[PDB]
């Protein structure tokens, strides 16, 4: 299911990000 | 700060580095912060963008989709900056794919997904002024 592997991976991609600020 | 403002000036900034001029503190900052976040993961942007099988009939339901799971946990800046990057991605396939009608959809799908979800989000969390506080030590 395409839109929710795109999600997860934004998601994780998000969380690494903000959590290196 | 006007979110329809921040939409169009991001897309037009994103399209703008693609050779694609799109008719349409705060900016700067989420322009670099989207463009830091896109460097890091290009591995992860191209198959997103080989996967996205862009076309009129499927741009909103994707964007709807792709974006509901993006907040399905809640909010953080780190999401926003995602949600900017995602609908620039379809933006430039967009136009790639000669589909540029869709990037006023697009931009307007953002805008009123902004006003509606996640306005109470960045006021509670201090509005966008919280963001390029947060940011400004990486600019
Ligand atoms: O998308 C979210 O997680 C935030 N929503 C709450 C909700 O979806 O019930 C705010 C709103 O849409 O008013
Ligand atoms: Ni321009
Ligand atoms: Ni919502």
């Amino acid at each position: 299911w395409l839109a929710q592997r795109l999600g997860r991976e934004l998601r994780r991609l998000s969380d690494e990000f903000v959590d290196s600020f | 700060y006007d979110n329809r403002e921040i939409v169009m000036k991001y897309i037009h900034y994103k399209l703008s580095q693609r050779g694609y001029e799109w008719d349409a503190v705060v900016h700067l900052t989420l322009r670099q912060a989207g463009d830091d976040f896109s460097r890091r993961y290009r591995r992860d942007f191209a198959e997103m963008s080989s996967q996205l099988h862009l076309t009129p009939f499927t741009a909103r339901g994707r964007f709807a989709t792709v974006v509901e799971e993006l907040f399905r946990d809640g909010v953080n800046w780190g999401r926003i900056v995602a949600f900017f990057e995602f609908g620039g991605v379809m933006c430039v396939e967009s136009v790639n794919r000669e589909m540029s009608p869709l990037v006023d959809n697009i931009a307007l799908w953002m805008t009123e997904y902004l006003n509606r979800h996640l306005h109470t989000w960045i006021q509670d969390n201090g509005g966008w002024d919280a963001f390029v506080e947060l940011y400004g030590p990486s600019m």
